[PDB]
RNA sequence: ACUAUGGUUGGAGACAACAUGGGAAUCCGGGGUGCUGUAGGCU
RNA sequence: GAGAAGCUCAGACGAGUAGGCAGGCGUGGAGGUUUGUGACGAAGCCUUGGGCGUGAGCCUGGGUCGAACAGCCUCUAGUG
RNA sequence: UCUAGUGGGCCAUUUUUGGUAAGCAGAACUGGCGAUGCGGGAUGAACCGAACGUGAGGUUAAGGUGCCGGAAUGUACGCUCA
RNA sequence: GUACGUGAAAUUGCUGAAAGGGAAGCAUUGGAAAUCAGUCUUACCUGGGUGAGAUCAGUAGUGCGAGACUAUGCACUCUGAACCUGUGGUAGGUCAGCAUCAGUUUUCGGGGGCGGAAAAAGAAUAAGGGAAGGUGGCUUUCGGAGUGUUUAUAGCCCUUGUUGUAAUACGUCCACUGGGGACUGAGGACUGCGGCUUCGUGCCAAGGAUGCUGACAUAAUGGUUUUCAAUGGCCCGUCUUGAAACACGGACCAAGGAGUCUAGCAUCUAUGCGAGUGUUUGGGUGAUGAAAACCCAUCCGCGAAAUGAAAGUGAAUGCAGGUGGGAACGCCCUUGUGGCGUGCACCAUCGACCGACCCGGAAUGGAAGGGUUUGAGU
């Protein structure tokens, strides 16, 4: 007998994305060997993020990106954008920049912009041939919490997150349990 | 590499791929040449013997 | 190596010789001559692991006692001695001697390399965990180890638990009463040696 | 005194001894019977 | 090259009710595929023979039998 | 983040309360059975030892070495006739 | 053969085999009996004999260098090809034996170093001290029975001198050395660490077994079946703290037999599109043949704005703000658990904006100023 405690044992980690696009097999193909024959912590970011699931791989937006590489104290002037997700369009930018950006698949929308705005858009298998440890590249995510779950998750007492309502309006929990005038609030 | 592991303790091979002083090693010295005198004291003796 | 290992066994000689000298000395004068009291301690798990206590469970687990029979080198403090006091009758303790360190060495000698237990088969996997700390050899983890130096928590936690195998000739009539009653549990002082040959 | 840990220890039991550790109270005796900060007066 | 869903090296570990998860075995029907099996004998059944798998199960020799049946990738359920 | 089962417990050591007592009822700590096979106590859910993949070799724990039964009708000193 | 497609089990008769002393059934191991498996040594290749054969290497002509293949001819047989034999070689299972090894282990020795009261003793030797007597001697009395003094004709105890650095026992150590027994042989060209060397793709006990022999081959080894012997094994399911229970259900067998479908909701995952998304309420190709597939318009559902009971109002001071941690990237220091610069996601926090409330508040309006607040907001 051997005494030992079994705590972490399994690890909670994607080896394999549960997709079955053959394209993304092939792009997991190109980025395991990538992480493990060059020593950039990039290749293998970039190889977790293709495991990852539809919710852990949030959507970005052009004016997003047009935000993030236009700071002041940035210096993203030339650098290509990279996201392991889908690059949307931003109707409320009414111009676009010219921006390099490299993710999984872009809004037919979006891709116009940038192209008619005069950048480019890129694949991952592209960006591995241009950039094969990611150089001068400005790696970006989608904001995770910001799907409708994230509003109702840790609901609780004084905890002022949104129920599960059938309806929005008066009637629908905003009663005794809610309010003063009605027993307590919360 | 390692598929078996050797008792250095009996595999004298072993015992010279590790511990290149053990070619060199002595034991055994002798180092009883001297007169080998009688340090036992009169204090010494008469507290243990005592009662 | 070599000439680390020679000065090693130079050293050893002279501080055995310089031990009997001094204690002639005292016998010859009258007076009384108390010796270094001991750094080094090897300690043994003699309780399974059934039935046991939850603090004593914490520092076995901390002392890495953790399968009956198994083995470890502590450097003896007063933090360490307090912890063995707790833990005194599900395990035994001695002063171990240099024949006691280099066989344990040897034999049943393994190292802990990329969180794996490994035999110490080759002074190159010695020198690739412990090279930082000058220990570039068994010799110099058996030196390490047995004078407890600078880089004693580092040898002792590379070198993994000597995983003994029951004595030969068994244990005495009753294993789980003090050694001073007549058992095999708590300090044992030289006879940890005995124990680790029939052990080993 | 008491107490943590231990035994296929003793004793029918109450209890006691032992082993690895921690460790009083009370009584009696000895010694002592205020120190000190700030601001100012004093043959 | 080794079904990269692949190859190779090394270390530690292995009780389990209620319960959870994963990978598999078996049945009826549907789509695709196998110059698939079959009256020179399909399915089924019996067996004091053989083989494989830890196992669910599968293949095969011999006897009876007489008209349909199966392997693989998926779909499905009144499926053990 | 989501969800299952559970929401009758019991035994032993130690510290106890109520009881004449109880294989009684109720509290605290720890280890267990429940869900724990295996060696021992002739037997046994909890006691001792020890926590279990399929095997070979060796050595032990608790426990034993007159026969059943594997192992000294061993060694040394005493007591006991029921 | 109408008791009729095939024809299971429960149950039953005959025959054959086996076993059986108040259950049987099962598991492990072996024995006995019965039964099954090997085609081993096949196959590539070659040694040897003969026969015969339209014949092979290098070539020559017929896509510009190198190379490959096909075809036409030369090369005319010490070579290359088909073809037959030898109980041709390496013969190949099964069982063993013995050596040299490697790993693990058990058991019996021998030698040496060191340590202690540099063991304690003890023997032989020189100088001592003592009292119990060996009583040597003395003495009732020629056969004892007792003395009362310290070696007489014996001998003990305690001190120091040496030989003597005495041995022995014990403890500890030797990278010191001899045998005996058992189990295992995993891996499968090479690389590594070591030792010896004549210095070499040399040798070795050095990152895991090889070598030399023999017997059988209707034997052996395995596999299966029956039975015997040794040891162990309580009747399954269920409720239960606890079942073998004198708790319940269960005589046997075959077939059937119990988490399904639908309207929703929640998490997670996959797919398509994405500030949009959803063709199937409906219309057309459509008659041929069309419950399918394909195409098509306007509504609408959800989302893109919230807040308040409501009347209503309705989200940028800034780079759509600041702070801390923080992925990735870039620049240096030199190897660091190193500094510098931005800084995705996420969390915590300080603010700003919108609605509500509480204010002051300079007919109708609440513009500016606020707040210990409040919202499922920006």
């Amino acid at each position: 007998g051997i005494d030992i405690e079994r705590h972490h044992v399994r690890k909670s980690q994607r080896s394999k994305p549960a997709s079955e696009n053959v394209y993304l097999k092939l792009l997991v193909k190109l980025y395991r060997f990538l992480a493990r024959r060059t020593d950039s912590r990039f290749n293998k970011a970039i190889l977790k993020r293709l495991f990852q699931s539809k919710t852990n791989r949030p959507p970005i937006s052009i004016s997003k990106i047009a935000a993030l590489t236009s700071r002041k104290s940035a210096s993203l002037e030339g650098k290509t954008t990279v996201i392991v997700g889908t690059v949307t369009d931003d109707e409320r930018l009414l111009t676009v920049p010219k921006l390099s950006v490299a993710a999984l698949r872009f809004t037919k929308s979006a891709r116009a912009r940038i192209l008619k705005a005069g950048g480019e858009v890129l694949t991952l298998d592209q960006l591995a041939l241009r950039a094969p440890t990611g150089s001068n590249t400005v790696l970006l995510r989608g904001k995770k919490h910001a799907r409708e779950a994230y509003r109702h998750f840790g609901f609780g007492p004084h905890k002022h997150k949104a129920p599960y309502v059938r309806s929005e309006g008066r009637k629908f929990e905003r009663a005794r349990g809610r309010r003063k005038s009605r027993a307590f609030k919360v | 590499a390692h598929v078996q592991k050797k008792n250095p303790l009996k595999n004298k091979a072993v015992l010279a791929r590790l511990n290149p002083y053990a070619k060199a090693y002595k034991a055994n010295v002798k180092l009883n040449t001297g007169k080998t005198p009688k340090a036992a004291g009169e204090k010494f003796l008469t507290v243990l013997h005592e009662n | 190596i070599a000439k680390r290992a020679e000065s090693y066994d130079a050293e050893y000689r002279k501080a055995e010789r310089e031990q009997i000298e001094l204690g002639r000395k005292a016998r010859a004068e009258g007076n009384y001559y108390v010796p270094d009291e001991t750094k080094l301690v090897f300690v043994i798990r003699i309780r399974g692991i059934n039935n046991i206590p939850p603090k004593a469970r914490k520092i076995m687990q901390l002392l890495r006692l953790i399968q009956i029979n198994n083995g470890v080198f502590v450097k003896f403090n007063k933090a360490t001695k307090e912890m063995l006091q707790v833990v005194e009758p599900y395990v035994t303790y001695g002063i171990p001697n240099l024949k006691t360190v280099r066989e344990l060495l040897y034999k049943r000698g393994f190292g802990k390399v990329n969180k794996q237990r490994i035999a110490l088969s080759d002074n190159a996997i010695i020198e690739a965990a412990l090279g930082k700390y000058s220990i570039l050899s068994i010799e110099d983890l058996i030196h390490e180890i047995y004078t407890v130096g600078p880089n004693f928590k580092q040898a002792a936690n590379f070198i993994w638990p000597f995983q003994l195998s029951s004595p030969l000739g068994g244990w005495r009539d009753r294993k789980f009463k003090h050694f001073i009653e007549g058992g095999d549990a708590g300090k044992r002082d030289e006879h940890i040696n005995s124990l680790v040959r029939k052990m080993l």
